[PDB]
């Protein structure tokens, strides 16, 4: 009986561990799309900046 | 034996034999690599007086036999020894005859070409296996961890090998073996245990320091300063019940023998800790890719199942390169049968059999052909 | 991005994937059997060997 | 031994389910973050574009 | 795919290859011309495996692949190179068949007429384009401008070429190449960067220092004193940060590195700088029009993006040139997709399909066709 | 001491240190450029227990000492170590106080300006020499030839470099580095005898392995070929005797090892063959002095005492270019010692003494007065 028990916590580690995983695979892509956004938008605030000296000008 | 022609599955690694069938999950037959021989001649009758002695007869024999390795840091003692463990782990372990199933065998990285060529000739004339592959485990270990980038660090019980692989491309001009291993880290010890009383020589004691290693050992955070609050140390000192019921006990020293490795002038090596292995073999290749190098670091081995490896790692790898991108490592619990996982994954798919080395293209170009046939 | 994502993580759930297999072929035929010792209680005493 | 691999997995259980849910949390930190740098990204986007037109004239 | 069959527009661009449909403002598929190949032999399976790598996959698998260039200065390596780019550019990128809709291309000028008698043979045998047109991306420039007065500056990647075009006509009598280009740019800087400490050979470091180029340099308004006052210069020097993620600091190099096309001694050239080739440019021609030469230059290329061309271009000719009229560059923002705009513009009017190079015409008189169908 | 204010002259290559003084036709003092450190700590007492150990010493203490490389391409660890070795090359070794002697020194091509500011500054502070003069080893291996035009391929032990130079004069447009060098030819040749099962990581079998390649390599004629007859090769097959007294024997690999250098994709080199890098060396500069150079390569460095690198150079360049003109190298027997003699060539002639650089334009100008009194 303990045996059977360890083996179904085992397939407890297995799932969780799958759950952990995919939850790390979607924290990579959410991290990665809020480095592109930020850069993004730095960017075209330089260029705005830019653009509004040579209005200026 | 399974009704259907499936392939063996072998993970002869440098400290323990792995072996099952293709399609399997785990190995069935998993034993350590000591070999038993009687210490005495025969007189006595009744019983015994067999001269080879493997697997879990010897571990049960293991006073009355001198133990020895047939492999030491991949060096061939004598191939007699592995012909007989074969037929052991075919027929008395494994139930299996070799003539209906071909052979997916893994050795250790960067072993000698000598080697290979002497074994898969006494093999294939000894043996009867109808087809043949040999993998480094190296790229076994990755198939576990199924991420084609990263550094492998196979920690065996001979060597200790950083092997750097990119998108599933093997880089060995920046692979290295380093002495340290599984002995090494029981020798330490035995120098130790000998300075606080107890000096024992013989394998039984080895034995049971390496249990004592799996149980008890720490891999200090900090190194000086924990021996220094481990002067007395009354709760940080753990104690370990040996099987004729001593209580021997040991404080600083649990952390002190993994150190080794990483501060190798301890017992006088030019080369100095894993993590500056590690590091160099990153540097050696382009610079751009080094970042994923070390944010996809994998460890591997039974050494493993030991606490510390993964803090220390890390701490170490920050303190020497930038600490802009996060390090993190990968290891999945019990990883040692994983290289022997990664053997059935090879056999899972169905382009596996187009490159067997079956028997007739040994006969035709000796051992030679894999020279061409495996690189 | 959305591409480039979606390209890491199919090849990260392809080998995902591969592994599952082996898995999922067996599970618990690589174990060995029970043969644990118990009973033998109405066995005899004089042995039919002298090893008794 | 069996005894002791079962609570050995209960602090498993534990320890990863935790690190999932804080994954989760993670994952809507960043979801309402990324939200908020789109449209900031759109917003500076308008505006170079509007003064680029104004430069223009 | 637009339900119409307008046609495809499409600048080869020396550096970059810009791709899309005619109608449209930008293109859609725009890509450096970098090709990328295995840098080794295939062992691994279960992925990857493939020959040609272009696009941004190359620029990701930078590191694995020997990096070369189908193209260097106008000369032609190898045509399958093309073939693949173009078969990845019209189905993988645009994702349109060139069986419904007519090309027109844009080529570096001066090109070889033999490599136009090849290309266009290759083309039209290996694709199925319904009609062509080809054309130097000087006029193109011309177009974006939209001003059929001004001598045109078309710095690409292998060659910059100074070409005079008064009211809307040609002068190929004083139309000159000058090879220097963003390779030498890169070369140069390369050579001040070892003597900086840091010595690098391979590709993924090319394109660093040419992303270094793109951000932070200079173009001197006085060299000698500005290296003078940039001796020490704690706030003039200027630093970058490194993917890796080391902090890399360059001082008069930023402007030490563009000056060397206005001062080619530095490395070597007979030729003067790229203003000498625009004045003497200027001269060849009749004395008259040279005033509206001077007040109608234009400037085209990806290496415009950087600051300072247009102020030394003006010092420097009003040096050279008397100072009576006032001389002044146009420019607009992002000027390299300008040569693709002005091939939207030539399927915009409906003269253009008057002279399409059709498949008959080719099939009648050969590739020879176009010695009379284009000039 | 001479009686005479002569000049020393010190050729600090880049593996070998060669010093001595002005006017004589040999360096009297040559050492190899390692450093050994003792291994462990001090307890022992009665004799030695001394830091640093350079030449012969180190040589024979090779054992007890990490040996470490104060120098490696070029790069600068440690400068105390220079300081140090400079000691003992000029009070033990060549029993010369450098306070009334000038010194002319040769560095290594391309080094760091930062480094020879650096290294320039320390030694006037630290040092007492009246006059310095430091050229590259390039012209002086010309000197050493005494012909003004050729291609000087200079094989040091970190880094090697193709400069060419017509009729005296440099050319640094067509200047290349590679890191291919001593140290790879020793790295490649350990994993092939780790192939061959002898696996070291030690300097001391450095040393031997270097000893190795100094006598039994060859450079293969063709290579496949050879080792295809190289197979059993009981004839061809090559065997040493190490000092321990075991024979160790090697076929293919004394010509395998050197071939690294021709064929770098075998440990995975973007860069070509050094024959490649001077035949682009040599197309980079105009059309028609190329003949010329084709007829006037010279080779230097203590590498070239190998066989194999003259037959090999003509008959690739000969395949490269076109064979109307006869290619023929020249180089003169113990040329590692021919830079020191060229330096003393420049002390020969009474102009020399016009630019020697004095301690009081130092003094004035800091540093930075180099970059105006060498070039
Ligand atoms: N359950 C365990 N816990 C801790 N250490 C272990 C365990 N099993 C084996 N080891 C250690 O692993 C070593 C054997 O390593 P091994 O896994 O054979 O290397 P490889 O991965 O190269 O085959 C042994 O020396 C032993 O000390
Ligand atoms: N955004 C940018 N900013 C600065 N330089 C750029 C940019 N994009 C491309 N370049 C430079 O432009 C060069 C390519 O020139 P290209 O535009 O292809 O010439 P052409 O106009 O003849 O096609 C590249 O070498 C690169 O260094
Ligand atoms: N007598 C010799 N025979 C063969 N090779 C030698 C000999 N002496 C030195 N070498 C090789 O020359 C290398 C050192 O090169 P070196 O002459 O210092 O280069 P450089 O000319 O740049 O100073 C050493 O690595 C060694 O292997
Ligand atoms: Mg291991
Ligand atoms: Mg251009
Ligand atoms: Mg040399």
């Amino acid at each position: 009986e303990a045996e059977k028990a360890a083996d179904e916590s085992e397939r407890g580690m297995k799932v969780i561990e799958s759950r952990a995983q995919k939850d790390e695979e979607k924290m990579e892509i959410q991290e990665i799309q809020l480095k592109e956004a930020k850069h993004i938008a730095e960017d075209a605030d330089r260029k705005y900046e830019e653009v509004a000296r040579k209005l200026v000008i | 034996d399974e009704d259907e022609t499936t392939a063996l599955v072998c993970d002869n690694g440098s400290g323990l034999v792995k072996a099952g069938f293709a399609g399997d999950d785990a190995p069935r037959a998993v034993f350590p690599s000591i070999v038993g021989r009687p210490r005495h001649q025969g007189v006595m009758v009744g019983m015994g007086q067999k001269d080879s002695y493997v697997g879990d007869e010897a571990q049960s024999k293991r006073g009355i036999l001198t133990l020895k390795y047939p492999i030491e840091h991949g060096i061939i003692t004598n191939w007699d020894d592995m012909e007989k463990i074969w037929h052991h782990t075919f027929y008395n372990e494994l139930r299996v005859a070799p003539e209906e199933h071909p052979t997916l065998l893994t050795e250790a990285p960067l072993n000698p070409k000598a080697n290979r060529e002497k074994m898969t000739q006494i093999m294939f004339e000894t043996f009867n296996v109808p087809a043949m592959y040999v993998a480094i485990q190296a790229v076994l270990s990755l198939y576990a961890s199924g991420r084609t980038t990263g550094i492998v660090l196979d920690s065996g019980d001979g060597v200790t090998h950083n092997v750097p692989i990119y998108e599933g491309y093997a880089l060995p001009h920046a692979i290295m073996r380093l002495d340290l291993a599984g002995r090494d880290l029981t020798d330490y010890l035995m120098k130790i245990l000998t300075e606080r009383g107890y000096s024992f020589v013989t394998t039984a004691e080895r034995e049971i320091v390496r249990d004592i290693k799996e149980k008890l050992c720490y891999v200090a955070l900090d190194f000086e300063n924990e021996m220094a609050t481990a002067a007395s140390s009354s709760s940080l000192e753990k104690s370990y019940e040996l099987p004729d019921g001593q209580v021997i006990t040991i404080g600083n020293e649990r952390f002190r023998c993994p150190e080794t490795l990483f501060q190798p002038s301890f017992i006088g090596m030019e080369s100095a800790g894993i993590h500056e292995t590690t590091y160099n073999s990153i540097m050696k290749c382009d610079i751009d890719i080094r970042k994923d190098l070390y944010a996809n670091n994998v460890m591997s081995g039974g050494t493993t199942m030991y606490p510390g490896i993964a803090d220390r790692m890390q701490k170490e790898i920050t303190a020497l390169a930038p600490s802009t991108m996060k390090i993190k490592i990968i290891a999945p619990p019990e990883r040692k049968y994983s290289v022997w996982i990664g053997g059935s994954i090879l056999a899972s798919l169905s382009t596996f059999q187009q490159m067997w080395i079956t028997k007739q293209e040994y006969d035709e170009a000796g051992p030679s052909i894999v020279h061409r046939k495996c690189f | 991005l959305g591409a480039r994502a979606k390209e890491s993580l199919d090849l990260r759930a392809h080998l995902k994937q591969v592994k599952k297999e082996d898995t999922e072929k067996e599970n618990r035929e690589v174990g060995d059997w029970r043969k644990n010792i118990d009973a033998l209680s109405g066995m005899e005493g004089r042995k039919k060997k002298f090893e008794s």
